[PDB]
RNA sequence: CAUUGGUGAGCAGCGAAGGAUUUGGUGGAUUACUAGCUAAUAGCAAUCUAUUUCAAAGAAUUCAAACUUGGGGGAAUGCCUUGUUGA
């Protein structure tokens, strides 16, 4: 189900799944394209960067992909995409159902092979083209002349033609007639994989037992044959610079070498991949270069390299051995828990089922790091346990990560599967501490937590019973004993002062932390599975068992929220960095987001894959969740950080539901009401001459003498929004019928119909050198017609009781401008009377007067006295 | 940074210097460095003097000379800012020019600045001696090339090479 | 409480870069060193973006619908920022310096200049969704042989005019179609070219070069092909062009020199419309408005930005910041500006919504030490290093009071009265503590007994007794009033630097040197209780120095502390680039704040990349300063043992990170600290974290518009505070009527109170309800002011908010209707005959 | 001042002046930056000064 | 009698087909991931060459240029500027 919160953004900790890579070649560096599920990701083998990741998931796994110079073909359900920097530049639909899965690319041709042994021959329009792209023939391999088709490929210097490696035959069509050249002898067993070889016309085929076969596809012999008893062939490989070795690659994870010049066997790497995962599933040796990139299903990419020999004279008998070089991988198995590393969304702690804690880059995944399970050194200098051949810690239960304290001490506590003890990392060093927490009362430890001042770590035990250790210098500090079964959350407040834990016989303790009291106790209706605390709010959460979420703060020990909705058990869960929101996620498939404000559900998300872990960043980013399958880390980004979404209920007052409060325009008409707009207007409007005079230069600049005088309105053709830039619309007074201005015609308009609610609308609008030029400008010459007008158009404006500072001032700079006629003119009637009415409204002003004279006065002794 | 090169005058020794710090004086058949001296400010050129034995440095402002093995013989008050050298192997002349408009002619044997002449043509673009008579032709920014000696304050010839500069 | 964020930078209003406007010209960015500020010159308030890049930053961008930014810095690593939601979209790595990035004027696509290629990318969208990648590439053009200098898009997003370092300049157009129209390339400078610009007809083609030399270019015969019509020159013969822009609306050529002087041009005549100066240093950018009528110029040495209109002839802004040179700040009474002592030697009063300098005040010869307010917001006190304490009236804008000692000493830190009869200060080469009294202007007496220099002076705002702390490990309260001459020495564990005094004048914390923040009870001289800071400072990693930040003693402590109004939080910052506050009640860490991020300053980075140390030092030490263009960076000018003198050339060192004083805010919850990037200032805001008090389930948004729609007011209010949700506070708040104000007021609950009241101080700076705030205000303080008057520091940055209010806004116009009424008055009440 | 940049800048400073200062009056206004707001507007001498 | 001094001889305890210390080399991070080359709207990457040439454009009395000097004194012969004699 789409969403509106969350849109995913990446799949990140993926760097293989077993498809076999393509590598490609611009220029003389060299790129490997390897599939990640839906998406492929291109990497530099000079240094295994992640250069590109394709553009948008395909609608299914992509089985076969192949890289040209820039190009690359990716196969998946029917259809063949090929693709430029990740985007998509065209896509090969097959007129077939069968799914694709081989292709080969040679010339002007582009050959796919399906599942149901049918060929799809694709070729250029004009040769100067850049891939295949109108389809030409179909190929069909029946069953007298091969068996399934197991791979596709083009010996050089085949003229059109295209070898096909059936699983008991090798068959050689042309391409452009359509024809089968040559189908050679059958072979005793089933060959599984092709390679074709730097020598001329021969392929290397390898089979289901143990031998690899030199074919010579032009005399249709085998020139040679190498025998791995017990061993599944997965990869052929040749080096290609000077010295004739073949790397094979074993599906018991081995890669063998062999002197193909002197018959010898140079070296074995065993174990460079999991049998398990698929043993070495594609092994390529850069072409003339000593490096050889393998690659498995474990999620893992390695490259290995040959150093020059070590015999100064002899060289070709003394072959040092490969050593290894670059490799990126991830988890192999899909991972159990996620934290954030740090505030600023960059690392982010992974533990898997495969016993590895990873730490992952959400920013380069070059920096991307296993945490080290290297153990210290015992602090007495006795000696520590556990078994000689080493191996990885339980796999992890839990942890929590507190970086206030990091570099200084141990930072990440965390808690593993069915042991009764909590061991501590170090994220600074990328690598396990010193001390690993007991619980004490032989349980093993079902939550941990850690506090902000970084100084205590809390361990949960699963007979109820918190222990309070110290994470610099690793002792036992305090011990509550308060639950009976197992203790299931822990979390402290932000100023260690309340703590708070939940057990699964489901009552909340609530804690005093300085001193050891316990502050109160709240009996739930359901055993607790999981607690998060929000720390600035002070809210925390619970996942009960009667498939609700209870939100409870700490302060008063309420039960604040309850949100119902899921229909399984609630696997996971977190807050919103702010506090607003929680998403939790559960076994019905589903992600669900509450708005705990409201205390309903914004969004849900069903999502194929169950969700087993759900953590925001600590800014508001990013999401991160986990599924059952899958090795990476999915990665979603909130649209709420860039607009705001309704907190509006999902099921299967818009500015309350957008969080907002648009504020209206004036609460009451006898209530007086500034401008919407800028405070400093009025101080603009009242003092711009001594303003604009400071702000003049000290001296006069340098023009020329030369100067076209219209140069105000000479320009051309961004246009002009000032009163200078105005155009009169459509028999001598100051400002004629067809000259009259827009102020001057509203003006007298108003004058007739004895309302100037235009007029003041236009005053309102226009800028402060316009307000001054049209008020300095009002006819205060022989009948003081505009003058009135003005005056009882002021009164009509602050009888409204809006924008009445505006008015105000206006008034203020007609008394400025000319108020020596109004004064020389004194006792005129009309002029007169339309003073008199202005003082009638304006002198119930003294309200704001003397409201602010008591807001100021009993302030003032409130504060002081 | 980038590396100017340059040979002794049999081709025994070479002198690199990089635009960061790094010089390096060697015998490059050999693999016998004998100076190797990272003088962290942008040096811009140097050159031998008469043998392996002493070099010439041109650094930020002002050009140095140091002895076989790297110690400093010599900080140059005058030659301000070059950016070019060239020595005169018969006439033991140290010649420098850079990004002041001037050419100044230095005896390494007697130690005493022989000639200070104006180009007047801004800084100097390109600089090479006539290996048959010792004069210099600077380049300019004009697209001028101008034929010098030690004794006449004006240069000998000015052909107009190029246009832009040189 | 703790959930501060960074609002504002303050100081510097230019840094490094490019100024833009935007289309509708009102707002200007101005890239600031690694932050970018935005300046909205109508509605005048300012902000700065969040977000910050590693190096500084050189070049802007934003598209003509204004609706995303994007910032490239000084080694071309590009952010591109969401400009309306103000949060970055994506980060994209340019391998080498970008000299210039331009949007297209239709908006669609972007071209830059890095190196010698101009590449266009085109835009993504802002309502499609962060993609993994989202820039896709156009194209990359390489005809330059030197590094681009400058892009012009024409007026139809089709052709893109590119200036070089290489004595060209070349046109191409953007689709392959129209490959022919544009192929040519433009000969003839003989120096670097800094511009080119097409006319308004897209015929004419102006270059402007470096040395002097503007080029028309027209398609012309002498067949027709791009022929240089006429060459005009400026003759400015010492300086040389910097910077050139072209309104080509208005055919309106602005160029800036290296001498300050700038020049504007009416182009295809080439008549000088005028010439006039900035300054000395110069003119590193011009920008132009859209309309043409603002220009912007920039300085980067001084750190100066005008805008400046030129048809009537006169500076909308001429402001200039102050890098890394900031010795002390204070808030103003209330907090409506911050008074800047910076070390050039002047006083400087920035406004802090707009975020411009309203005064400067130059009278000191040497680095102004400390400011201090005292009388309510009218008299300003300072001390520098040229041994002057002196007051500052501002109304009249005086230096009325110079006060100097009898020993030629230079002055550190100063005190005042709160009854401000008489000043105080305190040296570091003295150890005498100076009285003056400000009335006369007499040494009012000499205080001695410390054994070490007086490092920190201050007075206790409520018993008027005087604490100063000094480096022999020593804390001392004087009683200098009435007849005592009463001293109390409190030793300590180490040296005091920036002793802090309680609202209430009860306690004293001082911040020590082992990297602790002692508080002491000052009537019974005992220990109340410490904080133990020195391991939560983020101490960088010089590039200079051979010792790890671990190992390092340089900056593990708070040189500057500072508590909050009601007593229970101490901002505390040093000479390291976290500044940390703590509640002194429990003693722990509410919040760490990273000062910079920027890797030009030096002391950021605690672990330093290990490629750049080599075999012979790191590389950031080698002075790459001959490679430069021209003389005047060329030249080193950096007298040797130089630390903390002035004028940044002559230091040799990178800027270290520091901060130099914090204050918390008067009125509202936030606080200013002086680093050397700016300013910082960091405030809360209520519009987020939901942080609720002591709601049940039944107390719901959809409940309080129930509460409102059947007009229980005080529980809709009541149902509003426990949300705490400001829309809903607000909403409740303008739909009770005026009728029953006083009853809602008086039945207020007493633990709601400095909410109500801290809401309506911040809703009422700006809201335009006045009598509506006004009544609140009324019968908030009728009905519940005996309660505050005994809760004073509960209520003592709600009440300074709210008298914010009264004298700002409500009495400015309550002056303007009262002369109103005078002039009204006056004018009919009597004679205008003749 | 050369000298007391070399010395970082602690210095002993200059003895004693006595100086004679002319101040014309102006508004306020007038005698602050170039922004768009002010901050007082008296004028620079006082009503016993005029 | 103290060593909170050096060198040893040994217990208890810790303790999974071994433990401790020291060191050389390489690889990955140490800034936030859009691929190599070139004469670049495209080519190449197995190669630029036997199209790489023509045309056009393109030249400031700026025909000015040490913003670059440790201090005091001088400058025969130079060099700079100004005048002058003779061509």
């Amino acid at each position: 189900k789409n969403s509106k919160i969350f849109s995913p953004f990446r799949i990140i900790g993926n760097v293989s799944n077993g498809v076999p890579f393509a590598t490609g070649t611009l220029g003389s560096t060299f790129y490997i394209v390897t599939c990640v599920g839906k998406t492929f990701q291109i990497y530099d083998a000079n240094t295994l960067h992640l250069l590109f990741v394709s553009e948008k998931e395909t609608p299914s796994s992509i089985v076969a992909l192949s890289a040209h110079f820039h190009y690359v073909y990716a196969a998946y359900e029917n259809k063949v995409g090929i693709y430029k920097r990740g985007i998509e530049e065209h896509l090969l639909e097959l007129e077939t159902d069968a799914n694709v899965e081989h292709l080969c690319i040679f010339g002007d041709y582009l050959c796919a092979s399906t599942d149901d042994n049918s060929i799809f021959i694709y070729k250029k329009s004009d040769p100067q083209d850049k891939y295949p792209s109108e389809f030409y023939t179909k190929l069909t391999v029946t069953e007298i002349q091969g068996g399934e088709i197991v791979s596709l490929q083009h010996l050089a210097t085949y003229l059109n033609k295209l070898t096909v490696v059936t699983k008991s035959n090798v068959l050689l069509f042309n391409v452009r007639t359509g024809k089968l050249v040559f189908t050679s002898n059958e072979f005793p067993d089933q060959i599984t994989t092709a390679e074709p070889a730097p020598v001329l016309d021969i392929i290397a085929l390898g089979t289901v037992t143990g031998e690899v076969i030199m074919f010579n596809m032009r005399k249709g012999k085998r020139i040679r044959t190498i025998k791995i008893p017990q061993s599944r062939i997965s990869s052929l490989s040749f080096r290609t610079d000077g010295s004739s070795h073949l790397s094979v690659g074993t599906s018991s994870g081995d890669l063998i070498f062999y002197d193909l010049d002197r018959r010898s066997r140079i070296h074995v790497l065993k174990n460079i991949h999991r049998e398990s995962y698929g043993g070495v599933t594609q092994a390529t040796f850069l072409n003339g270069q000593p490096i050889i990139v393998t690659s498995g299903g474990d999620n893992s990419l390695k490259e290995y390299v040959f150093d020059p020999s070590l015999s100064q004279g002899s060289g070709d008998v003394v072959v040092q051995p490969p050593r290894y070089l670059r490799s990126r991988g991830g988890h192999s198995q899909p991972p159990s828990y996620i934290a954030f590393a740090d505030s600023q969304s960059h690392f982010m702690l992974s533990a898997s089922k495969d016993r590895s804690l990873w730490s992952f880059s959400l920013r380069k995944d070059a920096q991307s790091q296993e945490m080290s399970q290297r153990l210290h050194k015992k602090q007495d200098g006795g000696r520590v346990g556990g078994s000689t051949i080493k191996s990885k810690f339980p796999e992890i239960v839990a942890l929590a990560i507190e970086n206030a304290r990091i570099g200084e001490w141990e930072n990440i506590i965390t808690a593993h599967k069915d042991e009764k003890f909590a061991r501590t990392w170090d994220m600074r060093n990328k690598r396990v501490g010193r001390w690993t927490f007991d619980t004490t009362d032989d349980g093993f430890v079902k939550s941990v937590a850690m506090s902000q001042c970084g100084n205590f770590g809390f361990i949960g035990s699963s007979n109820g019973s918190i222990t309070i250790y110290n994470m610099q210098s690793g002792i036992l500090r305090k011990k509550y004993k308060l639950h009976k079964r197992a203790v299931t959350g822990i979390s402290l407040d932000g100023m260690n002062r309340k703590m708070v834990s939940c057990g699964l016989d489901g009552i909340v303790g609530f804690y005093d932390f300085n001193k050891s009291t316990l502050l109160g106790k709240l009996k739930l209706d359901a055993p607790i599975t999981a607690m998060v605390y929000h720390r600035s709010s002070d809210l925390f959460a619970l996942a009960l068992d009667d498939l609700s979420i209870v939100v409870i703060d700490a302060v008063t020990q309420r039960v604040v929220r309850q949100l119902w909705g899921h229909s399984n058990r609630i696997t996971a869960f977190d807050f919103s960095p702010e506090g607003r929101w929680i998403v939790s996620a559960s076994l019905d498939s589903t992600i669900r987001t509450w708005d705990l404000p409201t205390g309903g559900c914004i969004d849900g998300i069903i999502v194929d894959n169950v969700a087993t872990n759900v953590k925001f960043s600590p800014n508001g980013d990013l999401l991160a969740t986990t599924h059952v399958t899958g090795n990476g880390i999915c990665i979603w980004t909130n649209r709420a950080q860039f607009k705001t979404v309704s907190t509006r209920t999902i099921d299967e007052l818009n500015d309350i539901d957008f969080n907002t409060y648009t504020s209206l325009e004036q609460i009451d008409k006898e209530l007086l009401t500034l401008s919407i707009g800028p405070r400093s207007k009025m101080n603009t409007l009242l003092h711009l001459d001594v303003i604009r005079k400071r702000s003049k230069p000290k001296e006069a600049p340098k023009k020329s003498e030369k100067l076209p005088f219209f140069l105000q309105l000479s320009g051309e053709k961004s246009v002009r929004e000032g009163i200078a830039h105005e155009t009169p619309e459509e028999f001598k007074v100051t400002g004629r019928l067809g000259f009259e201005s827009h102020f001057t015609k509203q003006l007298r308009e108003g004058s007739q119909s004895k309302d100037y609610s235009s007029l003041l609308a236009t005053l309102i609008n226009f800028s402060p050198a316009a307000v001054d030029l049209e008020i300095r400008s009002l006819n205060s010459f022989e009948p003081f017609d505009e003058i009135v007008w003005f005056i009882d158009a002021l009164t009509q404006g602050l009888k409204s009781n809006k924008n009445f500072e505006l008015y105000e001032t206006f008034m203020s700079l007609l008394f400025k401008a000319h108020g020596d006629v109004i004064h020389a003119n004194n006792k005129n009637q009309d002029i007169a009377s339309a003073l008199q009415n202005w003082e009638d409204v304006h002198k119930k002003e003294d309200r704001l007067d003397d409201l602010v004279k008591f807001c100021m006065g009993v302030a003032a002794f409130v504060t002081t006295a | 940074g980038p590396y100017h090169i340059k040979y002794a005058k049999n081709g025994t020794h070479l002198l690199i210097t990089g635009r960061k710090g790094h010089v390096a004086s060697m015998d490059w058949r050999k693999g016998q460095l004998r100076a190797e001296l990272f003088l962290n400010e942008t040096c811009h050129s140097a050159t031998y003097l008469q043998n392996e034995q002493y070099f010439a440095v041109a650094q930020k402002k002002y050009t140095f000379i140091y002895d076989h093995e790297g110690t400093e013989l010599h900080r140059l008050k005058q030659h301000i800012e070059a950016r070019h050298l060239d020595f005169l192997p018969y006439h033991y002349l140290l010649v420098t020019a850079g990004e002041t408009g001037w050419l100044k002619y230095h005896d390494v044997s007697t130690g005493q600045l022989v000639s200070e002449l104006r180009t007047k043509a801004g800084p100097t673009m390109a600089m090479a001696q006539n290996p048959w008579n010792a004069v210099m032709h600077l380049g300019h920014s004009n697209g001028t090339v101008s034929l010098w000696s030690p004794s006449m304050p004006e240069p000998l010839v000015k052909l107009l090479s190029a246009r832009g500069p040189v | 409480k703790s959930d501060f964020k960074f609002s504002n930078l303050l100081g510097t209003v230019y840094r490094q870069g490019n100024i833009t406007f935007s289309d509708d010209g009102k707002q200007l960015l101005s890239p600031v060193g690694n932050r970018v500020s935005v300046f909205d010159l109508i509605n005048n308030k300012s902000f700065t973006f969040e977000y910050e890049h590693r190096k500084n930053i050189a070049a802007i961008d934003l598209n003509k619908q204004g609706t995303l930014l994007i910032s490239i810095d000084e080694d071309g690593r590009a952010i591109l920022v969401n400009f309306k939601a103000r949060n970055v979209l994506h980060h994209f790595n340019f391998k080498e310096k970008c000299s210039a990035v331009k949007f297209s004027p239709d908006g669609r696509l972007f071209a830059l200049a890095s190196g010698r290629f101009l590449q266009i990318w085109k835009t993504p969208d802002v309502n499609k969704d962060r993609q993994f990648a989202p820039f896709v590439r156009h194209r990359v053009h390489a005809g330059h042989f030197q590094d681009i200098t400058s892009l012009t898009w024409s007026q139809d997003s089709r052709f893109i005019l590119t200036t070089s370092k290489d004595l060209s300049a070349k046109i191409w157009s953007v689709d392959s179609e129209e490959k022919n129209l544009a192929a040519t390339t433009f000969n003839g400078h003989r120096d670097y070219v800094m511009g080119a610009f097409f006319s308004h007809d897209q015929e004419k083609i102006y270059t402007v070069s470096k040395d002097g030399a503007v080029f028309v270019w027209e398609f012309t015969k002498r067949k027709y092909s791009w022929r240089i019509t006429k060459k005009h020159f400026f003759y400015a013969n010492q300086a040389k062009v910097k910077c050139v822009t072209f309104h080509p609306a208005t055919r309106l050529l602005a160029v800036g020199f290296t001498s300050g002087e700038f020049r504007l041009y009416d182009l295809p005549d080439f008549t000088l419309i005028q010439q006039l100066s900035m300054g000395q240093n110069p003119v590193n950018t011009v920008s132009v408005n859209q309309t043409g009528e603002w220009l912007a110029f920039g300085s980067s040495k001084l750190g100066q930005l005008l805008v400046y209109e030129w048809q009537s002839e006169s500076y909308i802004l001429k402001q200039q910041g102050h890098f890394d040179s900031t010795n002390s700040l204070a808030y103003s009474p209330d907090g409506s500006r911050v008074v800047t002592a910076s070390e050039d030697g002047k006083i400087k009063v920035w406004d802090i919504t707009s975020g411009f300098c309203l005064a400067t005040f130059e009278e000191h010869t040497s680095s102004v030490t400390a400011v201090q307010f005292a009388k309510r917001g009218q008299v300003m006190f300072s001390s520098s290093l040229d041994g002057t304490v002196r007051a500052w009236d501002l109304i009249r804008y005086r230096n009325f009071r110079t006060f100097t000692g009898t020993e030629r000493i230079q002055f550190n830190c100063l005190a005042v009265d709160p009854s401000g009869e008489v000043v105080c200060a305190g040296s570091l080469d003295n150890f005498d503590i100076h009285v003056w009294s400000v009335q006369t202007g007499q040494l009012l007496d000499a205080l001695s007994g410390h054994e070490g220099p007086v490092s920190c002076l201050s007075f206790s705002q409520e018993n008027s007794v005087l604490a100063s702390a000094s480096w022999d490990k020593t804390i001392r309260i004087w009683s200098i009033f009435g007849r005592s001459q009463q001293v109390e020495p409190i030793e300590v564990y180490s040296d005091v630097l920036a002793l802090s005094m309680r609202p209430d004048g009860k306690e004293v914390a001082v911040s020590t040197l082992k990297g602790q923040i002692s508080i002491f009870n000052i009537e019974d001289a005992k220990q109340v209780g410490n904080i133990d800071c020195r391991k939560d400072i983020i101490s960088g990693r010089f590039n200079q120095d051979r010792f790890t930040a671990k190992n390092s003693e340089r900056s593990k402590f708070f040189t500057t502390i500072h508590y909050s109004f009601d007593g229970m939080a101490i901002v505390a910052g040093g000479n390291n680039n976290s500044i940390c506050l703590y509640d002194v009640p429990n003693e722990v860490l509410l919040k760490r704040f990273i000062v910079s991020r920027n890797m030009a300053l030096n002391g950021t980075l605690e672990f330093l990349n290990s490629k750049k140390m080599t075999e012979a030092g790191s590389l950031d030490l080698i002075d790459d300063a001959g490679e430069n263009s021209d003389l005047e960076d060329r030249i080193d000018n950096s007298l040797p043992g130089s630390q903390r003198g002035g004028d940044l050339s002559t230091r040799k060192m990178r800027p270290e990170v520091r901060v130099t004083s914090v204050q918390f805010s008067p009125t509202a919850n936030a606080f200013a600290a002086a680093s050397t990037e700016g300013l910082l200032i960091y405030s809360t805001n209520d519009t987020i974290l939901f942080d609720p008090f002591d709601l049940d389930v039944d107390v719901t948004p959809h409940s309080t518009v129930e509460a409102l729609r059947e007009k229980q007011f005080l529980n809709a209010l009541v149902m509003a505070f426990r949300l705490n949700e400001e829309y809903l506070i607000n909403k409740v708040y303008e739909a009770i009527p005026i009728k029953e104000i006083p009853l809602v007021a008086s039945n207020i609950p007493a633990i709601y109170l400095p909410r109500i009241l801290k809401f309506i101080g911040d809703f009422a700076i700006e809201s335009q309800h006045i009598e509506f705030n006004l009544i609140w205000i009324k019968a908030l303080l009728s009905a519940s002011g005996g309660y505050i008057n005994e809760h004073k520091y509960l209520f003592s940055t709600a009440m300074r908010s709210i008298q914010r209010f009264i004298v700002r806004v409500a009495k400015e116009v309550v002056n303007t209707t009262t002369d109103n009424k005078y002039t009204y008055r006056f004018l009919v009440s009597t004679d205008g005959s003749m | 001042y050369k000298l007391d940049v070399l010395s970082s800048v602690h210095f002993v400073p200059k003895p004693a002046s006595t100086s004679l200062e002319i101040r014309v009056e102006t508004p306020t206004i007038s005698m602050e930056d170039a922004q768009p707001l002010y901050m007082s507007n008296a004028s620079s001498l006082a009503p016993q000064e005029i």
